[PDB]
RNA sequence: AGCCAGGAUGUUGGCUUAGAAGCAGCCAUCAUUUAAAGAAAGCGUAAUAGCUCACUGGUCGAGUCGGCCUGCGCGGAAGA
């Protein structure tokens, strides 16, 4: 009955919708899925993630994988400068996505969790240490 | 010879400004439109174009079924005007339009910013299609063709510009 | 294939078997798939069998040309595509009915079912000839005449009239 | 009826059910269990009798197993067990090997009642006429 | 593309056509098949 | 010529077949379902394949197809 936290590696490279990666996690591994960030794009395009409780968004540098690179913060998940950050194009998707996930995933809860029936879920890149 | 013995019927909205050698066409929509000839003649008249060769001209018919076509699509042209569509395919890619100038992200270390040219516009439905409708055909099928080009289709996974006519062969790498 | 001669015989016989037929159907096949004479030949089984065809022949100036084995008022009924429908031996009821319910399911258009010869006219599918050889329906037609339209006015009153 | 969906057809005898060396994992792998192809086929197999070859549709959903409604077996197998050798063809035009007649293969003909495209009970019979000539058999008839 | 001497369509897909003073088979199906200098 | 349709069933044919259910294979190519449908064209399959071709119907509505005898041209064709 051992916890179970989930990382989503490699998010510098082109990978599945995190939606669909969710289905495969609660569905062949027989565990509820409780995101706590929430990637903005990935590959050429990731930027970085949001983070659902803490309402803000860390940036993602390229290449700072060797140190820890510098905390940059956009406050709000409305705020302006998410979309210069980020792209507004981008910054709506990340707004869309956020929609369907709350509709169709789990608020983490920390009895569920010890008892080993929902999986904190994070998405980063251990390569660009980022989401560590 | 055919398509040029065929007629064209001006719908009742298109102009028809016959000036010589010189056709200029607008209706409902499209900024008009207005194509030069040569070895064939045109001939208004009625509700219709007629097109035939002239004589001395060995071009003739040959001319002047291109000319129909052509004044054919240019009837239409500002009429329903002008189909298009584009797919992208592969992650990370997607488009833009933002005016008049569509960005698109193509897995290069850059934006790419192509902008419309006159009388064209272009939206994307969705990050991964761009549509554009516009009275010249020549034109739209150009800046489709200039738009599918930044990233022409891989014949491996489909990744890149597709139109929906597309077809697609993909083959399987060397065994091993 | 060849020739005139080849056109006049398709004819005379695909016309024969209006002439000679017991009925007369006209089916336009957008969509025609196989399973149509998949179709129209398995009802044909344990059903029907070779006592039926249904060549399409919109040839027109062949079937139509060569109707002077006399089709009138089929010149109206020589319009688009059609799949001629024509009977031979058994009666002519149980082959419409066929069409009738196969083009109901989908299985291409029917072409409104144009009507055809037999009767000679238009359009307009009914449902005389396949309500034979159920005479049940004229055990049930009787009404028992005295008494089922009895039980049923004469005694209707009581469980409805007691309001 | 409609087209397709899922349907397959390969095995060797009813005499033994499913097998695991001639088939194994290619008995079925879209759907199908190993194991739960011989429930449903032996549920009427060992009904009628084994040793005759038995294709069957595999219409699969997404319920769980599959669902196959068997129909009749080939024409073709009934020359080793009710013809002649234990084989076929071998050798097939360049000697006039076996021989059949006209009077043979009739109820072999009669047994596909819901198999036949010929609804003319006699026109169904040159149909597997050929159905013992495809190794080099002549017919008496 | 190939640029032999003799350019001969191979398949039933393969056209041929002049573009410019050069005569080329384009082939729909195969690009083996597309050729110039015929 | 386009464009609209269709292209099955005995028959998963048996077969030197590990497995072969049209197409590396053998030999066979016969008969039905019908307007046409080949155990046969193609892609190419763990094997089914899925999707498309000869051939027939529909639309359209006047030509269309390939050899022959001849005139003149094109490619083939790189050097200090
Ligand atoms: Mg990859
Ligand atoms: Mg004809
Ligand atoms: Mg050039
Ligand atoms: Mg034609
Ligand atoms: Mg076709
Ligand atoms: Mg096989
Ligand atoms: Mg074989
Ligand atoms: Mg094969
Ligand atoms: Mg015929
Ligand atoms: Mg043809
Ligand atoms: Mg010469």
């Amino acid at each position: 009955d051992t916890p179970i936290l989930t990382f989503m590696n490699k998010l510098d490279r082109d990978i599945r919708d995190p939606m669909e990666l969710l289905d495969e996690v609660e569905n062949e591994l027989k565990i509820g899925c409780a995101p706590i960030t929430w990637p903005i794009g990935c590959g050429k395009l990731f930027k970085g993630v949001y983070h659902l409780y803490k309402d803000e968004t860390y940036l993602y540098q390229s290449g700072k994988g060797h140190t820890i690179q510098e905390v940059r913060i956009v406050k709000g998940l409305n705020n302006p400068d998410l979309d210069a950050a980020v792209g507004e194009d981008l910054a709506q998707q990340l707004r869309d996505e956020l929609e369907l996930v709350k509709g169709a995933s789990n608020e983490f809860d920390k009895e569920l969790f010890l008892a080993g029936e929902i999986t904190p879920v994070f998405f980063g890149t251990a390569l660009g240490n980022f989401g560590v | 010879s055919r398509v040029a013995k065929a007629p064209v019927v001006v719908p009742a909205g298109v102009d028809v400004k016959i000036n010589g050698q010189v056709i200029t066409i607008k209706g409902k929509n499209g900024e008009l439109t207005r194509t030069l000839n040569d070895a064939v003649e045109v001939k208004h008249a009625d509700n219709t174009l007629t097109f035939g060769p002239r004589d001395g001209y060995a071009d003739g018919w040959a001319q002047a079924g291109t000319a129909r076509a052509l004044l054919n699509s240019m009837v239409i042209g500002v009429t329903e005007g002008f189909t298009k569509k584009l797919q992208l395919v592969g992650v990370g890619y997607r488009a833009a339009v933002k005016g008049n100038v569509i960005n698109l992200s193509l897995g290069f270390s850059h934006p790419v910013d192509h902008q419309l040219p006159a009388g064209i516009t272009a939206e994307c439905p969705t990050q991964t299609e761009i549509v554009l409708k516009g009275a010249d055909k020549q034109v739209i099928g150009q800046v489709a063709a200039d738009l599918r080009a930044y990233r022409r289709p891989e014949p491996y996974k489909g990744k890149g510009v597709r139109y929906a006519d597309e077809v697609v062969r993909t083959k399987e790498a060397k065994k091993k | 294939m060849a020739l005139n001669l080849q056109d006049k015989q398709a004819i005379v016989a695909e016309v024969s078997e209006v002439a000679k037929g017991a009925l007369s159907a006209v089916v336009a096949d957008s969509r025609g798939v196989t399973v149509d004479k998949m179709t129209e030949l398995r009802k044909a089984g344990r059903e029907a069998g070779v006592y039926m065809r249904v060549v399409r022949n919109t040839l027109l100036r062949r079937a139509v040309e060569g109707t002077p084995f006399e089709c009138l008022k089929d010149a109206f009924v020589g319009p688009t595509l059609i799949a001629y429908s024509m009977e031979h031996p058994g009666a002519a009821a149980r082959l419409f009915k066929e069409f009738a319910k196969a083009n109901a399911k989908f299985e291409v258009k029917a072409a409104a079912f144009e009507g055809e010869l037999i009767p000679a006219s238009q359009i307009d599918r009914l449902a005389t000839l396949p309500t034979y050889e159920e005479a049940i329906a004229r055990l049930m037609a009787t009404m028992k005449e005295a008494s089922a339209g009895k039980l049923v006015r004469t005694l209707a009153a009581v469980r409805d009239a007691k309001e | 009826a409609k087209k397709v969906q899922a349907y397959v057809k390969l095995q060797v005898a009813a005499g033994m059910a499913n097998p695991s060396p001639p088939v194994g994992p290619a008995l079925g792998q879209q759907g199908v269990n190993i194991m739960e192809f011989c429930k449903a086929f032996n549920a009427k197999t060992d009904s009628i009798e084994k040793g005759l070859p038995i294709p069957v549709v595999i219409t699969v959903y997404a319920d769980r197993s599959f669902t196959f409604v068997t129909k009749t077996p080939p024409a073709a197998v009934l020359l080793k067990k009710a013809a002649g050798i234990k084989s076929g063809s071998g050798k097939p035009n360049k000697d006039k090997v076996g021989k059949i007649s006209r009077a043979q293969l009739q109820e072999i003909a009669q047994t596909k009642a819901a198999d036949m495209t010929g609804a003319d009970i006699e026109a169904m019979t040159r149909s597997i006429e050929g159905t013992a000539r495809s190794m080099g058999l002549v017919v008496e008839d | 593309m190939k640029v032999r001497a003799s350019v001969k369509k191979l398949c039933r897909n393969c056209k041929i056509v002049k573009r410019d003073g050069v005569i080329r088979v384009i082939c729909s199906a195969e690009p083996k098949h597309k050729q110039r200098q015929g």
